[PDB]
């Protein structure tokens, strides 16, 4: 798990400290475990440091646990670096074998390679949607594209570092994306004891997006006379 | 190697369910979820049929399951058929690391109705005789279903120990079984006594049946 | 009515007495709109799964 | 398919060594424990020994530790059991046996079975006395009769009724070890009371270990 | 699985299998509830509570 | 039925403490807490005095209390009263296959005086002789506590099977017993030896006393 | 208050069957497991049988299995003891017991007792035998004198001494069952040494089983 220590963690396989990911693990006793103990597997009793996350080490060299040196294969204070596991069938639960897979995670910077069994939808243009394209969800309005994306490119974006264009998985064509559109409402009136009569300001809004209804440059405007 | 307490037989009619019970202890059955059950036919060698206290290996019934409680496990057989005619050994691992097997149990299927037996009794020939000995031969002869009883009478008294018996395999044509009991003496303690019998108890008798003779009419 | 948890908490009876909103001593101070009680027998193992 | 095969198994004096050989195929013997387990004659079975995969490690029953030993070769894929101080109780059919993923610890598969027997009586061959038919051995109008075979060593013998020309009605028992050490069986038929006297009726028997053969006529007795 | 305080009486026969299922029925289709085997002599962790 | 070991008697003065002791297999007092304990008064049916190990039920006094430790169980009672003059069984499950009690401990509370049995023998009746047989009768009357003990001798040679004894209930005035020992043959049995004789052992007795007599005076 | 109560107990023959029944009150009895345990006079307990609340499952001691079977009926509130195949060794007091709320495991209730009495003898009077005052009777000036009531069945008699006029230092025992399969017993009395053949001495003996009664007079012996 991340951010654990001890002698697995710090000197077999680390996870970095924001894996992502999953850890699948199940007893493994019937094909592990032998009569006698099963010396197939074996970890990593000493290193010189812990290792990094990912890290594997192969080093079999003697390991030195003393001020005094080591200059050969054996001695008092210092050993051969890898234990095994004595996996016997009688051993107690806790003592048996476990296999483990990591199944470890990277997600997009390049458009993803793995994705889960959904299926694609038909394409929809000039309407607000929502969208996934590769994992990458959102909501706005599809437009076609006149960006000259260079044939590795696969999305783009605007000064704000956010993205105003895409690249269809299945049709390599580039489609432009606006937000589907916003503003304040204000309501207009005279005041309660002079009338109930309201008119309606949707600010910066055009009036195709929303009796009288008036184009101003604040909004479109709704039920006042011009 | 103290071994698992298990039921010397059992019985049932085909497409009952039925249940053998194995026992043991903590250092064993009660230790390890490792009981397995071994079926045997006559004459050839064991085979799995439970693992681990339930799990059945590949290509075997799920007519077989199996259970444990305590320091007690069991095999159950759902649907009963003439293929489970068998001996069954329970075994375990053990915590000194050895193994251990229960003391068998036959499954006694009943696939046929009760048959009595034809009873014979022979005297020792006068050629076994004139050897020095004396061997008295009761013939049990195509009974069902196999398990039967003999009792030997010398003057009247039961006799003990100077005695044997043996079963014929079951008969192809009928099912039935055969036994021979043979009582054995020498000639000296065969001339002592005077009348000879075998008292058969067996289910198809409403009562035991006696077969005798007196050495002085033979 | 008066609920006095005092008589649940001070018995030997219980293996398990675990509290999630609350801490259990303060049980006979608190006030509740409504209590349910719910109540049914399962397997020892199964105890940490409630 | 697996095969377990096995050789070794025979007839031997108490106080002596014999060794029993297991080949092995169709599975990787070398990743797997094998085990040797017994069968005395119309008994349960007893676990005799065990050896790890690599063979570093053996275990024993207490019934032959400190005689038996077991060993394997993992080039040749062959189990041993090297059997010495031979006892009477050591008579069994003995079956080697193997793990597998189903768990190293399991009797997985398992061997034919080799009969050891171990006895101290010499080869010898059968007395056949005659079953003589009687009012004793008759009822229904249904006669019996038979023969007894006696104090032979070791087993087999095999027997027949008038040169094999009867076979209905006939029964021939498993033979009995008595306390002598020497086997001993039964054979007999039943028959038409009428057909005594009439009709002759014999037994026919053989012991190949010690080359003997015997033909018995059977004659009614006046019991 | 359930919503937090759903009780369900239901005994109708569950589905594993791609088959319908009926009365009491069918490949890979069983009664949905089980019994526990609460024995004496059975260890703690498998005893009522 | 595998038997919990048990003391065949204990003994103690009002007032005392004591403790009656149950050892049985791992499987049956080892393993499981539900190690009961019963007591009954001659001829009546038994009381529950402990359930599972050390549990008393209602109406049960606190003199009584129990506990376990490996493969054996104890029962202890506090503060003797003559009420608690009874047998007391221990019991426990091996398994849901079989329950198991101990053999049973009597309890004496010790509320009088050791008293010596006067000791008398009869030789053979000639009437009963007359009809093939011969009773020798071993008399030990009004002892305490009750386990006295006869030895039968024919020329001085301890028999066995041959005997048998009766003790009676305790007496309802002087709380003391008597016992009834008796030798049995046939004429010839009283033909093939010339002397007979009981000898009795009891806590009353300083050392063995030997009643017997010879063929020829009888 | 709770109740067992039990019958079918009495005098029955060897390979004979006998059903025992116990009925139960004051409890819900078919809560529980019901039990029977049985006790041979002067003996321990021995437990026989069980049987589950529902009574779909029973469990025996390996001394009775397959011989009885135990059976309840949980709207009567019966529980039955069917013994088949009895023998001379199942005599005994048998008792029903039952399970309760301080664990269903325990034997927290029972019955009153029945006893059974498996035996090949038939119904029999005593014979009545003296036993003779003597030098190896008599002790301290005080003289041991009696009568053996000998090979009868079944229990009881009843014995008294002078047509009751005697009454001192007089002891009846309990009886004993022979290897015969008859019952035994011996009354005796104690008397000063003095009062030898100038005071005669008779028991007085009945058996109400066969209908029989004995006056027997006890004379001195020259031992």
């Amino acid at each position: 798990a991340p951010g654990q220590t001890g002698k697995i963690a710090d000197y077999n396989y680390k996870l970095p400290d924001d894996f992502t990911g999953c850890v699948i693990a199940w007893n493994s006793n019937n094909l592990d475990s032998k009569v006698g103990g099963n010396y197939n597997y074996r970890y990593r009793l000493f290193r010189k440091s812990n290792l990094k996350p990912f890290e594997r080490d192969i080093s079999t060299e003697i390991y030195q646990a003393g001020s005094k040196p080591c200059n050969g294969v054996e001695g008092f204070n210092c050993y051969f670096p890898l234990q095994s596991y004595g996996f016997q069938p009688t051993n107690g639960v806790g003592y048996q074998p476990y296999r483990v897979v990591v199944l470890s995670f990277e997600l997009l910077h390049a458009p993803a390679t793995v994705c889960g069994p959904k299926k694609s939808t038909n394409l929809v243009k000039n309407k607000c949607v929502n969208f996934n394209f590769n994992g990458l969800t959102g909501t706005g309005v599809l437009t076609e594209s006149n960006k000259k994306f260079l044939p590795f490119q696969q999305f783009g974006r605007d000064i704000a570092d956010t993205t105003d264009a895409v690249r269809d998985p299945q049709t390599l064509e580039i489609l432009d994306i606006t937000p589907c559109s916003f503003g304040g409402v204000s309501v207009i009136t005279p005041g309660t004891n002079t009338s109930n009569q309201v008119a309606v300001l949707y600010q910066g809004v055009n009036c195709t997006e929303v009796s009288n209804v008036f184009q101003t440059r604040a909004g479109c405007l709704i039920g006042a006379e011009h | 190697q103290s071994a698992l307490t298990q039921p010397a037989s059992v019985s049932g009619s085909p497409g009952q369910s039925i249940t053998i019970s194995c026992t043991g202890t903590s250092s064993d059955v009660g230790g390890y979820n490792y009981v397995s059950w071994y079926q045997q036919h006559p004459g050839k060698a064991p085979k799995l049929m439970i693992y681990d206290v339930s799990k059945r290996p590949s290509g075997v019934s799920n007519r077989f399951s199996g259970s444990k409680s305590g320091n007690t496990a069991s095999l159950t057989i759902s649907g009963l058929q003439s293929e489970d005619e068998a001996d069954y050994y329970c075994n375990s691992l053990t915590s000194i690391s050895t193994w251990v097997f229960g003391g068998g149990t036959k499954l006694t299927v009943l696939g046929r109705t009760v048959a009595a037996p034809s009873v014979f009794i022979f005297p020792p020939s006068d050629e076994q005789l004139k050897s020095g000995t004396a061997s008295v031969v009761c013939l049990l002869n195509n009974f069902y279903p196999r398990e039967a009883k003999v009792q030997w009478k010398v003057d009247n008294a039961l006799q003990s120990g100077n005695s044997q018996e043996s079963v014929t395999e079951q008969d192809s044509k009928d099912s039935t079984y055969s036994l021979s009991s043979t009582l054995t003496l020498s000639k000296a303690d065969y001339e002592k006594h005077k009348v000879y019998a075998c008292e058969v108890t067996h289910q198809g008798l409403s009562s035991p049946v006696t077969k005798s003779f007196n050495r002085g009419e033979c | 009515c008066v609920a006095d948890y005092s008589v649940l908490y001070n018995s030997a009876s219980f293996s398990t007495f675990k509290c999630y909103g609350v801490s259990p001593t303060k049980l006979n101070d608190l006030c509740f709109t409504n209590v349910y009680a719910d109540s049914f027998v399962i397997r020892g193992d199964e105890v940490r799964q409630i | 398919q697996v095969q377990l095969v096995e050789s070794g198994g025979g007839v031997v004096q108490p106080g002596r060594s014999l060794r029993l050989s297991c080949a092995a195929s169709g599975f990787t013997f070398s990743n797997y424990a094998m085990y040797w387990v017994r069968q005395a004659p119309g008994k349960g079975l007893e676990w005799v020994a065990v050896i790890s995969y690599d063979g570093s490690n053996k275990y024993y029953a207490d019934s032959v530790k400190g005689r038996f030993t077991i060993s394997r070769d993992n080039s040749k894929n062959t189990l041993y059991l090297q059997m010495n101080s031979l006892r009477t109780e050591d008579t069994a059919v003995y079956y080697c046996a193997s793990g597998s993923d189903y768990g190293d610890y399991l009797l997985v598969y398992w061997g034919q079975g080799t009969l050891v027997t171990v006895s101290s009586a010499s080869t010898k061959g059968p007395s056949v006395f005659p079953l003589a038919p009687s009012s004793k051995s008759t009822s229904g109008g249904t006669a019996a009769l038979g023969c007894l075979v006696k104090d032979y060593f070791p087993e087999p013998v095999t027997v027949s009724w008038n040169s094999g020309a009867l076979t209905s009605g006939v029964h021939t028992f498993p033979a009995v070890l008595q306390s002598s050490g020497l086997y001993s069986l039964s054979s007999v038929v039943t028959v038409p009371s009428s057909s005594l006297g009439t009709q002759t009726y014999i037994c026919n028997v053989n012991h190949k270990p010690s080359n003997t053969k015997v033909d018995k006529k059977v004659e009614p007795k006046s019991c």
